[PDB]
């Protein structure tokens, strides 16, 4: 047999679904989703951290000169100044009053801590989906995990299992994003190769291992004091500290759909949003033959209350003649209502108890016990709680039955300015033909 | 290494109709957030000083906030109102704007 | 209420009965130490001063 519905995406939402052949027992499959993982494919473009400026000892000649050549090393900055008298402790350092040239340079290299701590830039693509359903039949429980993608296939109890594709294509993440330790940020970096002095990227590497390195952080040196042996040098500020002191919001806080955010490997889990197509294909085994249930005739329904809240706040009576004590499956045959429990006993005495939740203010909605079906149609009340801390437990329905007393309102009083209208119409006829008659 | 680190004092929650009011009473500054569940969310987040009140909004969606280092805490709103939605027409009319006002 | 002012209250100042409310929730002890730990929402009167 082969069988296909839909489900909501919803973590911790039960789902009644009933599968029914002629000549077999009716059934009942509890299905529930416990988590959900979204994650993307990334290609990483470069990684950030902090730098260090490399300032050899400089060079001083006496009654010379030098002269630098340049070399192929990140942002290497050379320079030589001439008429300068080095000092130290002992006293003078050269004869010459001013033929005397310092030879100066600096660059700039990776820390030698940043493997440790660095951010990363990706590109995010098209994101697959990975989730974890638990299945609930007869004498079987079972959680199992999935791709929902409509490819994996998985057998419970002899029955085949397919989940997917997901209705609605919505991924949190943009073209680009920035991963720094456990936080994940939808921004826009500047390509590789184009760094701006002072902001995020000064200095890029293509990865981690790589041997080369773009920096940009405008070293210009300067003359050095008289009589003092040191090289000055300004350069902007790293970009890097910049942008962990003004990153902004993280997406861990702003996320939409209350869905949270993991890194290694970057995903969000519990996103709440779409429905699941699942298609079934079950053996013979788990079906019942007519014979063996129970035969159950003139069911009627009564409700006893209703008050449409989060929880199932909802109680109905049901009564039946049977001839043989059993079990069956009891189902709501509406999305207006949810029920609790899936399987009940009958006996002899013909009397049961069900709970269900709904949300409109006058639900109606039909029933199914074994092969037998009835209507229910209730009234209820709202409840008096404002804040509970759990989720809701029914799908948001709200436009009433036309049994209702609001809408029962409206049709009396339409039908009674419709009986008017009419009755205005017929008397002007009437009163054009006697006249059209002479 | 593994590093030791203090859990903040618990705020004190009074109900509403789609609102929350907390109390909270910091030792230290502390990182307060919250958020909505809903298709745009609201986000907030600030630092904390001194004994502060603060008013949340809690949509028929979901609320979540997060307080100090402790696990972040989520709530949801059932649907209340007041006037009996099985009595005289206007009764009903004024029930059902306690719902939804535009609509109604 | 716990938290503003009249969190404790008494008749009078020599009085025997005292009404209390500042929500004293205890916590299990961290493994392998010797400690009791409890959150308590801070005095009231010092807020209120
Ligand atoms: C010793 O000091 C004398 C300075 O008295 C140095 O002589 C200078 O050499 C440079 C290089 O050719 C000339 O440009 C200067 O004109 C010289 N100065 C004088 C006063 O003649 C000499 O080079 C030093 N020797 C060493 C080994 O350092
Ligand atoms: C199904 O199995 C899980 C795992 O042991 C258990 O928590 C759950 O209560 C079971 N369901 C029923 C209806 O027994």
């Amino acid at each position: 047999y082969e069988h296909s519905t839909v489900m909501p995406n919803v973590v911790g939402f039960p789902y009644k679904a009933h599968i029914e052949r002629p000549g077999y027992s009716p059934l009942t499959l509890q299905m529930q989703v416990v988590e959900t993982s979204l994650e993307p494919t990334l290609n990483l473009e470069y990684i950030t951290c902090e730098y260090k400026t490399v300032v050899p000892s400089p060079y001083v000649k006496c009654c010379g000169a030098s002269e630098c050549s340049t070399k192929e090393k990140p942002d290497y900055q050379c320079k030589v100044y001439t008429g300068v008298y080095p000092f130290m402790w002992g006293g003078a350092y050269c004869f010459c009053d001013s033929e005397n040239t310092q030879l100066s340079e600096a660059y700039v290299d990776r820390s030698d801590v940043c493997r440790h701590d660095h951010a990363s830039a990706y590109k995010a693509h098209t994101a697959s989906l990975k989730a974890k359903v638990r299945v609930m039949y007869g004498n079987v429980n079972q959680t199992v995990d999935v791709y929902v993608n409509g490819d994996h296939a998985v057998t419970i109890g002899g029955t085949q299992f397919i989940f997917g594709p997901l209705s609605s294509a919505w991924t949190p993440f943009d073209n680009k994003i920035v991963v720094y330790k456990d936080e994940v940020f939808n921004q826009d970096f500047p390509p590789y190769g184009s760094g701006q002095p002072g902001r995020f990227g000064d200095i890029q590497s293509r990865t981690v291992e790589s041997n080369d390195l773009y920096a940009n952080t405008a070293l210009k040196l300067a003359r050095p004091s008289p009589g003092m042996v040191h090289v000055p040098y300004t350069q902007t500020p790293s970009g890097f500290k910049y942008w962990l002191k003004e990153k902004g919001t993280a997406l861990n806080t702003k996320a939409p759909f209350g869905c949270q955010i993991k890194t290694n490997p970057v995903r969000a889990m519990n996103c709440a949003v779409g429905n699941i197509p699942v298609s079934m294909n079950l053996p013979d085994s788990a079906f019942t033959r007519i014979v063996e249930a129970p035969t159950i005739i003139d069911l009627t329904c009564t409700v006893a209350t209703c008050t449409h809240s989060s929880d199932f706040g909802g109680v109905l009576t049901l009564t039946y003649k049977t001839d043989k004590n059993g079990d069956c499956s009891v189902h709501s045959h509406s999305n207006v209502a949810t029920l609790q429990e899936a399987t009940a006993k009958v006996k002899t005495a013909g009397k049961v108890t069900l709970h269900f939740s709904t949300a409109s203010a006058s639900p109606s909605f039909v029933v199914s016990l074994c092969s037998a079906r009835a209507t229910c149609s209730a009234s209820c009340e709202p409840p008096k709680d404002h804040i509970v801390p759990y989720a809701a437990s029914h799908s948001n329905v709200v436009f009433p039955d036309m049994s209702g007393t609001a809408l029962s309102w409206v049709q009396k009083i339409s039908g009674g300015l419709g009986a008017f209208a009419i009755g205005a119409i017929l008397v002007l006829v009437v009163v054009t033909c006697i006249g059209l008659r002479r | 290494i593994t590093c030791r680190v203090p859990m903040a004092r618990e705020p004190t929650v009074i109900h509403g109709k789609r609102e929350v009011t907390l109390h909270l009473h910091p030792d230290h500054p502390t990182l307060f957030s919250y958020r909505t569940l809903g298709e745009d969310p609201q986000y907030h987040e600030e630092w904390v000083t001194a004994a502060v009140e603060r008013t949340i909004p809690v949509p028929v969606d979901g609320m979540e906030y997060h307080w100090g280092n402790n696990d972040p805490v989520r709530l949801w709103s059932q649907l209340t109102t007041e006037g009996k939605p099985h009595g005289w027409p206007h009764q009903i009319v004024q029930y059902y704007y306690g719902l939804y006002p535009a609509a109604t």
